[PDB]
């Protein structure tokens, strides 16, 4: 097995332009979106069929109402922060909550907030405390730390409920979330400039998106340039790693790739 | 405040070959705030029938999107991605390069 | 699914009572206790979500997640502790599931019991009888006779003399009604 | 803050009448709830609201509707009073979906098929036993409210025209005069225990007040007996050395 993760995001925007929702919420398991809700639709909807097929109407009805509540709270929380900073015009507020289930059976959980896309408040479920970045966040941290019951509720949700939800969704989407599509991996020679040869180790068609790619010699290599792990659009991913051949080296270079418990070596 | 300008990467679902059915991918990521406009371009013309992912969230608080269209590449057809955002005073054109 | 707590408990002033609540669920966002006095609104007493024990004054609240089990412990019982205690838990969907409540009856510590029946002057003209000053272990049974009414045991507090007494009232329009042994 | 204000405290309805229970909180709470409490079962959610602009069915929504136009107000509408709706209704609010509920003081509601079944209490005060005054040096006045329907009464004790609480015990629940009948009229008893001395002072006036909740002065009435309206029915006794 590998790591799996459940994440819920909230975005709030003050004074949004025509059409753009003042509030948006999305859930993800790993890189897949599972749920969505916004201030315009005012409805929690599934973003994956294996969610849609396994969760009764009752679930979408109940969480619809919870999100209507959370939307109102978000609006009030943003308006208050703008008052504290003395900010007019449009600003953003963001929340991320989630857990990881690792293969060894162990877990993590996290909760944080951002103001204009920067870290504002981070939660520690072990010390039951909030890390604040400025005086205005310190202010919010104090109200929250005085409510011992709320901190305990958060710790419980992160450690037990989040993880139970994750294990339930992991079952519902096992065919998508627990499958392997092995990478097709090839090495291209390119004469980057006259008299200078670079090597390109390319992978594509793989899932999950986590992949280790390096160039080794005869011994890791320095001056490795990396492509990002990018979505192919069909639910698979592609990525590459390049090195440049120091002339009159004639050393033995090789591309190493690790994906989903399988190691590959392509020499040239 | 700290605005982040889009990273714009244009590429094909499969290794490209002239005359051979494929998908053209424009992946916009690492931007803030969230309002963004993307058009795929064939020889500078706006392409109609471009599907796209919903707005997506990164743990660093930035956003990412995938814009894609079905296409068959020829030797002479130019393909690009045009992106507008508050960090861009003029839309930014990124051309597709095969290799 | 379910939550269970005892319908009624009875304990003595100054003593200790442990009100148990069991719950079955898949998914849990915590367990609450509310206190509800006769005729009054429930008011929040306790919240447990992690395993263990919270203590505030004479009241403690325990939670075993393992055993699906909570208790509200009241120490040094007072007459004013007489109330319904409402057990409730939040499921995965934040639905609030309520127990049927435990009625807690506190029996006064009557050191000098002086059990009498007395007839009250009928200002203006039924015959009112008063059974008073009896010991808290005495159980006032309602009669059979449908023309003779008998109230439950009431506990009055005369702070005017740091005195506490049990009493029950009986009455009837019957010409043939007698206060002596009306209680029985 | 007042917390949660719920009105009215008491109401009788005829089968088929319409009714609105008011509920308000000044606490900026997102969540408001309507519950019914019936003997031998837990609070049952009628409707709830997660915010101004949204509401949703609880466990027993049938025969009721709500609205949440504002953060403050969550009115509960009884569409067509049925006997099965005889209950005690509590409005509640909470800051969040997981936070503690603040409750209103409740609405005792009785639905009867016939308003001819409504009767105000007869109230009488019984003077203390000479025997008790002698054997205990204490005097136990008894007040008795009888013949009332529905069971919608507040009994208070007044000494010299000011309410008193010390040495008072009122029955928690009214008894039934005819237990067989479901339309049975009710009786309630209360005691006030004072010092024989206090009772012997002829300057001391004792008064039993039962506030009854019944018909409105607006309600139609075609019976000979007085219209059984919301009213205070009172009995009194003066102290005596006698
Ligand atoms: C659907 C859902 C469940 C839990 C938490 C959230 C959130 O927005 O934090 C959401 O959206």
């Amino acid at each position: 097995m590998r790591t799996h993760s459940l994440r819920y995001f909230r975005l709030g925007v003050s004074d949004p332009i025509h059409g753009v929702p003042e509030f948006i919420s999305v859930g993800y398991v790993d890189s897949h979106p599972i749920t969505t809700y916004d201030s315009v639709t005012r409805q929690k909807e599934p973003r994956a069929p294996w969610m849609a097929e396994n969760l009764a109407p009752d679930h979408w009805e109940r969480y619809t109402q919870l999100l209507r509540g959370w939307q109102q709270m978000f609006k009030v929380e943003l308006k208050r922060l703008q008052r504290h900073y003395n900010h007019s015009g449009s600003h953003t507020y963001q929340r991320m909550i989630g857990c990881e289930l690792l293969e060894d059976g162990s877990t993590t959980g996290f909760l944080q907030y951002a103001y204009d896309g920067q870290d504002f408040l981070i939660f520690n479920k072990d010390t039951l405390s909030w890390l604040a970045v400025d005086n205005v966040a310190h202010t919010i941290k104090q109200a929250w730390e005085a409510n011992q019951h709320e901190l305990l509720y958060q710790k419980n949700w992160l450690e037990e409920e989040c993880i139970a939800w994750l294990k339930r969704f992991l079952e519902y989407g096992k065919d998508t979330l627990q499958r392997t599509e092995p990478p097709l991996v090839r090495v291209n020679r390119k004469e980057t400039f006259p008299g200078v040869t670079a090597l390109f180790c390319k992978a594509h068609g793989f899932y999950p998106p986590e992949i280790y790619m390096t160039w080794m010699k005869n011994e890791i290599v320095q001056e490795i340039d990396y492509g990002d792990i990018l979505p192919s659009g069909d639910g698979t991913y592609q990525a590459w790693a390049s090195i440049e051949l120091d002339p009159q080296s004639s050393n033995l270079y090789s591309c190493h790739v690790e994906h989903s418990g399988v190691h590959m070596v392509l020499q040239v | 405040m700290i605005q982040r300008t889009p990273k714009i990467q244009v590429y094909s679902r499969h290794p490209a070959e002239n005359g051979k059915s494929n998908f053209l991918n424009c992946y916009v990521s690492g931007f803030h705030p969230s309002d963004i406009e993307v058009d795929l371009l064939k020889n500078g013309e706006r392409i109609e029938k471009v599907e796209h992912s919903d707005l997506s969230f990164s743990k660093d608080w930035s956003f990412y999107l995938l814009y894609y269209t079905e296409f068959t590449p020829t030797e002479k057809d130019e393909y690009a991605c045009r992106v507008n955002h508050v960090t861009l005073s003029q839309p930014k054109i990124v051309k597709w390069d095969r290799d | 699914q379910n939550i269970d707590q005892p319908t009624e408990m009875t304990a003595t002033e100054g003593a200790i009572v442990q009100i148990n609540c069991t719950y079955q669920t898949s998914g849990f966002n915590g367990l609450f206790w509310y206190q509800q006095h006769a005729g009054e609104a429930p008011t929040f007493l306790s919240y447990n979500v992690l395993d263990g024990l919270e203590e505030k004054g004479r009241f403690s609240s325990f939670l075993s997640r393992s055993k699906g089990y909570s208790y509200l412990l009241l120490k040094e019982l007072q007459m004013k502790d007489s109330a319904s205690y409402l057990c409730a838990f939040l499921d995965s969907n934040y639905q609030l599931i309520w127990g049927a409540g435990t009625k807690l009856i506190i029996k006064p510590d009557i050191q000098n019991p002086d059990p009498a029946v007395y007839q009250l002057r009928d200002s203006k003209d039924k015959s009112v009888c008063l059974f008073t000053d009896f010991d808290s272990q005495t159980n006032v049974s309602q009669s059979k006779d449908s023309d003779v009414y008998i109230t439950d045991k009431c506990v009055l507090d005369m702070r005017s003399m740091d005195f506490k007494s049990n009493s029950a009232v009986a009455w009837s329009n019957k010409s043939d009604f007698a206060c002596a042994n009306a209680f029985n | 803050n007042a917390g949660v204000t719920q009105t009215p405290k008491f109401q009788v309805l005829k089968t088929g009448q319409s009714m609105t229970l008011q509920c308000a909180q000044d606490m900026n709470h997102n969540y408001m709830y309507w519950y019914r409490q019936d003997p031998g079962m837990g609070l049952r959610l009628i409707y709830y609201s997660a915010s101004e602009g949204t509401t949703d069915k609880g466990e027993v929504p049938n025969g009721y509707n709500v609205s949440r136009s504002t953060t403050e107000d969550f009115p509960l509408r009884l569409l067509s009073a049925a006997p099965s709706q005889t209950s005690v209704y509590f409005c509640a609010s909470s800051n969040r979906e997981y936070s503690p509920l603040h409750f209103g003081n409740g609405t005792r509601l009785t639905v009867t098929e016939d308003l001819n079944k409504v009767f105000p209490p007869e109230v009488a005060v019984f003077e203390p036993s000479e025997a008790e005054i002698s054997h205990t040096q204490k005097a136990t006045l008894v007040c008795l409210a009888t013949g009332f329907y529905p069971d919608h009464v507040e009994l208070s004790w007044w000494v010299n025209g000011k309410e008193v609480h010390s040495g008072v015990c009122t029955d928690p629940q009214p008894l039934k005069e005819q237990p067989a009948l479901n339309d049975s009229r009710y009786a309630l008893s209360s005691r006030l225990r004072v010092s024989a001395t206090f009772w012997q002072d002829p300057r001391n006036h004792f008064r039993c007040q039962v506030q009854f909740y019944g018909l409105s002065e607006n309600d139609e009435w075609t019976q000979d007996r007085a219209k059984p309206v919301t009213q205070i029915v009172s009995a009194e006794a003066w102290g005596r050395a006698d």
